[PDB]
RNA sequence: UCUAGUGGGCCAUUUUUGGUAAGCAGAACUGGCGAUGCGGGAUGAACCGAACGUGAGGUUAAGGUGCCGGAAUGUACGCUCA
RNA sequence: UCCGCAUGAUUUAUAUGUAUAAAAAUAGAGGUAGGACUUGUUCCUACUCUCCUGUAUCGUAGAAGAUGGGCGAUGGUUGAUGAAACGGAAGUGUUUUAUUGACUUGUCCAUGAAAUUCCAUUGAAAUCUUGUGCGGAAUCGAAUCCAUUGCAUACGACUUUAA
């Protein structure tokens, strides 16, 4: 049992053996689908371009 | 890219170990090399340094018999010759076929003459020193350190130079016909296109 | 390669003063680690804190406001030679600060063999008005008819044929 | 006896026996207080080591897979009967001439290998 | 002792896109090496090839595809060409493993017509005469496929489109 | 019959300063400055070519063949292997470099 | 002849744009410049001298004009049309031309090249004749 | 449980005492050499790196990359003429 | 010993197109018939040709390059000789002329190359000595030993003489 190790991050036969999830895993999901606001803020500025 | 058998390099103007050391690679990498007008070649800092590190130089000798000791060549193409040497590994076989591969000559001598002489950009005087920094050439080192031929080669390179310009002049008058020729043909549209 | 941060941190709050104050500065270190680092170094020679008994509470990368105009920066150091320590006054034009400053330090490593270790950088400020500029050699940069010739290089071959080792014609200038 | 691969094939002279012809070429460890060699300084020769033994798999086999069976009479062929893919049969140099032919003949009838024939 | 059984499927080859049906390649080794010819079809290793007979004297023949070199001269129309003909075993040598005498005096008899047998001068005219037309077609084409390719001074093969 | 390959030098084993590994050839190709422009030659077979004194079926010409490794150093130089390694003898001898393996 | 100033007109060699038409607005100092052209994927930036070599065109530009302004003056003036009718342009033009010959291009002009020399040759000689 | 060799040490960092000083004498701590090859410091018991079965490939340390010599006659800003 | 009819072998061959001769400065005339006249520290004439070094220029298509033609100039390459001219720094090379061969892809057709049916290779030619049939006769030497000398000398060596 077991003569050669195999990575998973290569083989993709080992990593579906490891790892079930690995099928429905979704990647790159976009949540940025609103207006997306500014957060800064008045005295985050100030404070940031003193000197 | 260069890979031609020989290489014939004009050495006027050129820094002497900076041109000793591209040759000596050169040469290691199976190159024949002909160095011509070593006594035009430049060293970098004023005269009376580069004089007195010629004559230290000449004070090393083997103190129980002279005859055994170092050999002092006064002639410029020697003066280059034993830096290129230094800087080979010239006490085994392979430095030693190198060094065989590079004649080093005073002025221009007859079979050279004829041919395309080349320059080294990476030892070029006007490229490498500072403006201002002071040089010396290696023609009047030697001739101050014993070497006895500098007005032979000096008249010899100005006959030269005249035999030279006339074939320059007479080059010049047959490629001024040959272009005139050439602007005037209608296939230059066809080769405009190509970037001919 | 130099940026700027602002680190902001304070004492850790014990029973005697639970509400400690905040104090911040600006400092160029390469990476936010050496950013925090020169925090406690500059806050330890003024206050009783070290990083055993303080906390950073915030770090921020200050870019540029204007990185497409020049400007005039002045630099006050304070620096450590060999036999004394000296204050004095640099002047740089550059569009970022980071620039002037990274001027700087190769200025001094270059003229007074000066370290990173033995320069503390007082202040940095972009001089605005023509006649607050304290160096001759920066304000004729100020000239609207200022006017030179490219400065010496050793001149230029693409970048293929300055790999070819002989050349058939000396070059000309 | 597939795939026969040496380690090293160079044998182990004895340090100097190049240089003193009465010091064998035999492998002998050096003891010296000073030895070069059993300190392993770089350029000096080698000291036989375990890392070097070979292959279990292919261990004393010839170049043809067989290993070497000494034989001294028809009855020692005969006991490669059997084992006809794994042993060759060598004939001893003391055994004469005319056994020398029923032995060859011998293991020309069971087919053993003859490692020395002629 | 038998040995296990591998884990290797075969899968088809798949060829750079430059090899299209079409295309003139430089072959690069081999008797006709130096020579433009005219990619017929891909077989599954190989590029079936004409260059065609007529115009520089090789012949329908098979070429490695790492042995070539892809050009990108405008395209010979070949889609009116038979190409499902020309398969592994019409290239394929006859089997002389075994009753064989392998010696001199065979190259006499191993080729000319004595040797090329019939319906391969005749599909070979066949391909040509469907060629040619589209060769004729382009300025200069039968030009450059007869010239061999060569490297002069100063070529940098790493740099030039080819 | 011309030219098409590309010409080289056999400049030397891999090395230390003092250590030498003749199982690797440094080779420097004509025309070919960068590691950047070395990634087109790698893989491509190299060819010692001589001429001994004994002909053997017929041919006086012998070859030593090889492939192109990687590249070496910054300058274009690259690490060849040989079928046999190259005699110490050819350092600054030519070789040829082929388009064989080609991927253009 | 040619000068560092304001509204003079470099050719940048080194960096990723190596080959295009900018003009100097405004000197940093006497290593660097910082550089605009018209161009829509060149941006404003600062550059080494090193990097560019100068050209004989010199704007009327006024220091420290912006993109919207340099834009404008340069197509007031000719300078895309002016740098281009010059020899300088034209053997670099043909340069980028000859850099991207195929191998049925270079067939073409050795042909072009053959049947150029037999009448060079002939009109030569023929020149000669009086 | 039985028994061997050993009972001349030496070098470095750091803390020291004696001495005019020492490639000196005596102590403290740790790492070493002795018993340690190998890459580096041109050279070298102890310094830097790293401690070693026989090999293939890859990547590194310390140290380098004009030529001798494997590796940029690399990039940026200055300083310096002896 | 020279040519020769022609047999083998080597290398130019470290070949693989391994083709390319101004000189000098670099805040400069780089010079390109360099133009423009009067041959001069002067031209505003030629001014953006300069700066991309040669990524250039010259050559480069044909069984390792075959066999036949219609067009087009009247040229180009090479080879053998002619009489030469110029070459001394190491000239052994460069240029031109009269006869005579071979080729010419400047442009357009015809025949042909295959089975060496997927790479593991070198292609011819001349150049110089050597084995040999010799026609043609031979234009032709010297040094050393043994001797001799004393300008020389331990011995060699040296200076002499010599048939
Ligand atoms: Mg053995
Ligand atoms: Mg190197």
């Amino acid at each position: 049992a077991h003569v050669q190790k195999k990575n998973p991050l290569k083989n993709k036969a080992v990593l579906a053996r490891l790892n079930p999830y690995a099928k429905a895993y979704k990647a790159n999901v976009k949540l940025n689908t609103g207006k997306t606001p500014k957060a800064a803020g008045e005295k985050f500025l100030t404070v940031l371009h003193e000197n | 890219s260069e890979f031609q058998k020989v290489v014939v390099i004009d050495a006027k103007g050129h820094l002497l170990g900076r041109l000793a050391s591209v040759v000596a690679k050169q040469l290691l990498g199976g190159q024949k090399v002909v160095v011509v007008r070593c006594e035009e070649l430049n060293i970098s800092g004023h005269f009376f340094r580069n004089k007195l590190k010629y004559l230290a130089y000449l004070r090393k000798a083997c103190r129980y018999n002279p005859s055994r000791g170092a050999f002092h060549f006064r002639a410029p193409s020697r003066i280059f010759q034993k830096a290129v040497r230094g800087m080979l590994p010239h006490k085994t076989a392979r430095g030693q076929a190198a060094l065989e591969h590079l004649q080093a000559v005073e002025g221009i001598p007859p079979p050279f003459d004829k041919q395309k002489r080349v320059v080294v950009p990476a030892a070029l005087r006007v490229l490498r020193l500072k403006p201002g920094r002071k040089y010396c050439t290696v023609g009047r080192l030697s001739s101050e350190v014993g070497w006895k031929y500098s007005d032979i080669v000096s008249k010899l390179e100005e006959r030269r130079k005249v035999k030279s310009a006339a074939f320059y002049q007479a080059k010049l008058a047959k490629q001024k016909k040959i272009a005139s020729a050439k602007a005037a043909s209608s296939v230059n549209g066809k080769l405009a296109e190509f970037g001919y | 390669a130099l940026k700027e941060y602002q680190v902001v941190g304070r004492k850790v709050p014990t029973e005697h003063e639970p509400v400690p104050k905040l104090f911040r500065m600006r400092l160029f270190a390469p990476n936010e680690s050496v950013a925090k680092s020169r925090y406690w170094y500059f806050l330890k020679m003024i206050n009783k804190v070290k990083k055993a008994t303080g906390e950073i509470v915030a770090i921020n990368e200050i870019s540029e406001p204007k990185p497409l105009k020049a400007k005039v920066f002045g630099i006050w150091i304070r620096y450590d030679s060999r036999s004394g320590t000296h204050n004095m006054y640099k002047e740089f034009r550059d569009t970022t600060r980071v620039g002037a400053v990274e001027a700087m330090y190769a200025d001094m490593a270059a003229r007074h063999r000066a370290r990173f270790r033995s320069i503390r950088i007082l202040k940095v400020v972009e001089v605005e008005k023509k006649e607050d500029v304290r160096r001759n050699y920066v304000k004729q940069l100020l000239n609207p008819h200022l006017k030179f010739p490219l400065p010496h290089r050793r001149t230029g071959v693409v970048g293929l044929a300055g790999k070819k080792v002989f050349a058939p014609h000396r070059p000309s200038t | 006896a597939v795939n026969i691969i040496k380690k090293r094939t160079k044998p182990f002279k004895r340090h100097q026996s190049d240089r003193f012809k009465r010091v064998g070429e035999s492998w002998r460890k050096p003891r010296g207080i000073d030895s070069c060699v059993r300190r392993r300084f770089r350029g000096t020769i080698s000291m036989p080591k375990i890392g070097y033994g070979n292959n279990k798999k292919t261990r004393y086999c010839m170049p043809n897979g067989l290993k070497a069976f000494l034989v001294r009479n028809v009855s020692d062929v005969e006991l490669l009967l059997m084992h006809n893919k794994t042993y060759a049969a060598e004939i001893a140099g003391n055994v004469s001439a005319r056994k020398r032919v029923e032995i060859v003949e011998k293991a020309r009838a069971l087919g053993v290998k003859v490692t020395n024939a002629g | 002792n038998v040995p296990k059984k591998a884990r290797k499927a075969v899968r088809p080859t798949k060829l750079r896109a430059s090899l299209a049906p079409g295309t003139v390649c430089i072959l690069l080794a081999g008797r006709f090496r130096g020579k433009r010819v005219v990619v017929l079809s891909q077989l599954e290793d190989t590029l079936v090839v004409t260059g065609p007979y007529k115009v520089n004297g090789v012949p329908i023949r098979r070429v490695n595809h790492r042995y070539v070199i892809a050009t990108s001269a405008p395209k010979i129309d070949v889609s009116g060409v038979s190409v499902e003909k020309f398969t592994k075993a019409y290239f394929a040598k006859q089997k002389r493993s075994g009753p064989v005498k392998k010696d001199e005096a065979f190259f006499a008899e191993n080729a000319p017509k004595n040797a090329l047998p019939a319906e391969r001068i005749a599909d070979q005219k066949a391909v040509d005469a469907k060629l040619l037309p589209a060769i004729k077609a382009i300025p200069n084409m039968k030009e450059y496929l007869a010239a061999s390719f060569a490297l002069s001074n100063g070529d940098r093969p790493h740099l030039m489109k080819f | 019959g011309h030219r098409l390959y590309v010409k080289a030098k056999h400049l030397s084993f891999q090395r230390s300063k003092h250590v030498i590994h003749p199982g690797t050839s440094l080779v420097k190709i004509e025309g070919c400055d960068s590691k950047e422009e070395a990634q087109f030659y790698l893989g491509k077979r190299i060819c010692f070519v001589y001429k001994s004194n004994k002909p053997v079926r017929g041919s006086k010409i012998r070859v030593i063949w090889g492939t192109v490794s990687r590249p070496h150093g910054n300058s274009g130089v690259v690490r060849a292997r040989f079928t046999h390694n190259l005699p110490p003898k050819t350092f600054g001898a030519s070789l040829r470099v082929m388009l064989y393996p080609s991927n253009v | 002849k040619r000068y560092v100033e304001v509204g003079r007109v470099v050719l940048v060699t080194k960096g990723e744009y190596t080959g295009k038409l900018a003009v100097i607005v405004d000197i940093v100092d006497h290593k660097r410049a910082l550089i605009d052209s018209p161009c829509s994927e060149f941006p404003r930036q600062v550059i080494r001298y090193g990097s560019v070599v100068l050209t004989h065109i010199v704007m009327k530009l006024p220091r420290g004009a912006r993109s919207g302004i340099v834009a404008k003056k340069w197509k007031a003036q000719d300078v895309c049309n002016k740098w281009a009718s010059s020899a300088w342009a034209k053997k670099l033009e043909a340069k980028k031309v000859r850099s991207q010959l195929n191998d049925f291009d270079r067939f073409a002009v050795m042909r072009l090249k053959k049947q150029r020399r037999e009448q060079v040759n002939v009109a030569v000689a023929k020149a000669l004749k009086a």
